[PDB]
């Protein structure tokens, strides 16, 4: 997967929050803009054998 | 002021530092480049004294001018000097021993006249007033006996016409990489030898067409020789004088980045604050 | 044989152990063999032959200099340049001229002068010590 | 002053070009030495004492 | 826009000519005022004046100037500036003086003020 | 109140001359905090010279500061004062020391402290 | 890859920084001489076109 601008996310999630009223923090980004990307590119991840069988109740046993 | 001028300063003294430790690798090659060319250059001038001391204070020995002192009248000085600044103290050291000691000489009422080798010093004599009567300009780094031969046959000619009663030649010393020292020396008279006559009573030489006419061009070809050794003396003393003032240098810049950062951090400190309250106090 | 040397006020030219060699004295052309006598004379310029031993003969070309001949060594003292009165006397005449009429060469070293712009551009207004309170 | 002043634009731009050499000026050749004592002569000329103004006439003959 | 598959190769060398030159003017211009301009190559004088017309010659009079300085406006097609840059870097007018490019329009208008200088 | 109107030509001279000088040594620092101070000119050493042998002139010990320091306070009139630092600036006293300037009184006391070092 | 390539990365660092050192040195060392002359080379040989990947088979053969 490839964000083509996590640059102009930050700035749009700035735009729809100013507008809410919320406090804004350093360059006046949100409070938390560490957080947005963060539970964000943390779903990148690889996934053992073991995750996949149980999430799909044993359908698929050998992969990662 | 302001983060990012500050920021701009930095950048720009981190390009400075860059410079200066280029010069000094640069100056640390021919610094060695040039003390070998310095080493080639002491067969000739040994051999050829070993041949004036025969011919002077052998068993025989001759009334030639260049060799027995006289009334000093007036006294003539070859300058050696660099032709490219950044070395440091190197020249202005040197031009005042030499001021010091051309003032010892016209406090009793005798003159002095200047050739000049490199071009700070032909400036530097120009705009404090000496007595420069030749020079020799832009030698570089490629110094060659072919362009001393002007300013010394100035000298000479000057000398055995009886217009000059002495004859210096003024320059750094090459001690050691982490030290050179100006020194004024005589050339002419002959400085009197660490040798004996003892020797000499083994063999003499057949003389072709006689000794008088060969102690001559001797003599002369001697005192070229050792203007040419201490020019490239001089050559290798300005190489390493450049080079420790760059290593001053990037030290200097390098100290100066650490005060430049703690400016700019605390223009960031302050801006982020001055924003952040000017927001949040407008609210409501 | 005999240990030959050829140097100048700048550089070495040859050295080594030699036959014989064949120089065009000052007063007539001369030919050293070994042990010969002890002998000092000036030299015209042109070509010298040597002869090194398993008799490799060789030319040089000398623009001058002085000979001398020892016991044991030979010692060829080369000068770089044509030499005499006149020429020399050119060269001085010019010595002066420059000196009358304050004509100053540039050196040679590009090196130097583009690190010596780089660094007088990059000092330049940079304002650092009003700066940075730093007293001086 | 149309005329004239367009002279002095030039000459205090090249003199801006070269003022970063002011300090190591001694090195300088002379071809770039003569701009650089011309712009200081000309930056020179523009100095003026405080109620003491020039008439058109005046100010064209100094710049020419 | 600018890269061959869209320009044509003529264009594009053409550009990258004339910005690799006037950039090494930049490198040639703090030599030159240090060591003076003789200490340079045959080959780097060459560049030195090929810059300095190129740099001329990119210059031009508008229409619209023309309230400015009186001097008549002039269009330039894109063939006559590529032809004109492209004789330029390759020596063809190494014998016109500098200013005979100045303001000029067209390079065949360089020809004709050449004369008159 | 500074003006040749009011205090008369020589006093506003005096004042522009050695704000011109410090003003000089402040551009100067930069280059002599990196280089060293011997890449200066023959002459910016002297400015630099006069420069800091009038930073020093401008200390004066006053009447009220004896507690801090022990040495008395001193009177200067505006007469004896423009005299000197005319003189420092014309280079009659480049012969001194620097030290000899600080806190004194007039130019006197600091021709005289030279002797005493 | 990992063998063929292990080297290449701090090779280029060095030879770019010595790059910098070259433009105010002329009359270099020849031993410097050999290690510019060579990641002249190499970083002439990572540029690439645009659209036109290689196979790992294509790039090993490259850096071998």
């Amino acid at each position: 997967i490839i964000y083509d601008d996590l640059s102009k996310q930050a700035v749009a999630y700035r735009q729809i929050s100013l507008l809410l009223r919320r406090p804004p923090g350093r360059e006046a980004f949100p409070g938390d803009v560490f957080y947005l990307h963060s539970r964000l590119l943390e779903r990148a991840a690889r996934v053992n054998a073991e995750y996949v069988e149980a999430f799909t109740k044993g359908e698929v046993k050998g992969k990662t | 002021a302001g983060a990012k001028d500050i920021r701009s300063k930095i950048a720009s003294v981190q390009n400075t530092q860059k410079i200066t430790k280029a010069m000094e690798m640069v100056a640390a090659s021919k610094m060695r480049k040039s003390q070998d060319r310095m080493a080639a250059s002491r067969p000739y001038a040994e051999t050829m004294r070993k041949v004036i001391g025969h011919l002077a204070h052998g068993n025989l020995e001759y009334k030639h001018p260049y060799l027995e002192d006289r009334d000093v009248k007036r006294v003539g000085y070859l300058v050696v000097s660099t032709d490219r600044g950044l070395a440091g103290g190197l020249n202005i050291n040197l031009f005042k021993k030499l001021l010091a000691e051309m003032k010892t000489w016209t406090d009793k009422g005798v003159q002095a006249d200047l050739a000049m080798i490199g071009s700070k010093g032909v400036s530097f004599f120009n705009s404090v007033g000496g007595n420069v009567v030749a020079q020799v300009t832009g030698m570089g780094d490629n110094p060659s006996l072919s362009e001393l031969i002007g300013p010394v046959k100035v000298m000479l000619q000057a000398y055995d016409e009886g217009r000059l009663d002495k004859l210096y030649i003024v320059s750094n010393k090459f001690i050691n990489t982490m030290s050179q020292v100006p020194t004024i020396s005589q050339l002419l008279p002959l400085p009197a030898s660490d040798d004996d006559d003892l020797k000499h009573k083994s063999w003499d030489y057949l003389y072709e067409p006689d000794p008088k006419a060969l102690l001559d061009t001797l003599l002369r070809r001697y005192v070229e020789s050792q203007v040419y050794q201490g020019v490239v003396e001089n050559l290798a003393s300005e190489q390493a004088a450049r080079m420790v003032a760059m290593k001053a240098a990037t030290d200097n810049g390098g100290s100066l980045i650490k005060e430049l950062q703690l400016v700019y951090n605390k223009a960031r400190q302050a801006s982020i604050t001055q924003e952040l309250t000017e927001i949040v106090s407008g609210a409501a | 044989t005999y240990h030959l040397d050829v140097v100048s006020a700048e550089q070495q030219m040859f050295s080594g152990l030699v036959e014989k060699i064949q120089v065009t004295g000052s007063e007539g052309e001369l030919g050293i063999y070994p042990g010969h006598a002890p002998l000092l004379t000036a030299i015209k310029p042109g070509m010298i032959r040597i002869v090194k031993q398993h008799g490799h003969e060789e030319f040089i070309y000398l623009s001058g200099g002085i000979l001398e001949v020892q016991p044991g060594n030979v010692t060829v003292l080369a000068d770089t340049a044509i030499r005499g009165q006149d020429l020399d006397e050119a060269r001085a005449m010019e010595a002066k001229r420059k000196a009358e009429e304050h004509i100053s060469s540039s050196h040679g070293d590009v090196d130097y002068a583009q690190a010596s712009a780089e660094l007088a551009k990059a000092i330049a207004q940079l304002r650092v010590i009003e700066l940075t309170k730093k007293a001086m | 002053m149309k005329k004239l002043s367009g002279g002095i634009r030039t000459a205090l731009a090249q003199y801006r070009e070269l003022a970063a050499f002011s300090q190591f000026a001694s090195d300088l050749d002379d071809a770039t030495r003569k701009q650089l004592d011309h712009g200081q002569k000309v930056t020179e000329l523009l100095k003026q004492k405080q109620y003491a103004p020039m008439s058109v006439a005046q100010q064209s003959l100094v710049l020419f | 826009q600018l890269d061959p598959l869209v320009v044509g190769q003529e264009h594009y060398d053409t550009a990258r000519g004339v910005q690799s030159i006037l950039q090494r003017y930049q490198e040639l211009k703090d030599i030159i005022a240090i060591l003076g301009m003789d200490e340079l190559s045959e080959e780097d004088k060459l560049v030195v004046a090929r810059a300095r017309k190129i740099q001329r010659f990119l210059s031009q009079p508008f229409f619209v100037a023309e309230v400015f300085t009186g001097s008549p406006g002039k269009y330039v097609s894109l063939k006559d500036t590529i032809r004109g840059f492209k004789g330029i870097m390759e020596g063809e007018y190494d014998h016109l003086p500098e200013q005979a490019f100045y303001m000029v329009g067209s390079i065949e208008e360089a020809v004709e003020k050449a004369k008159k200088l």
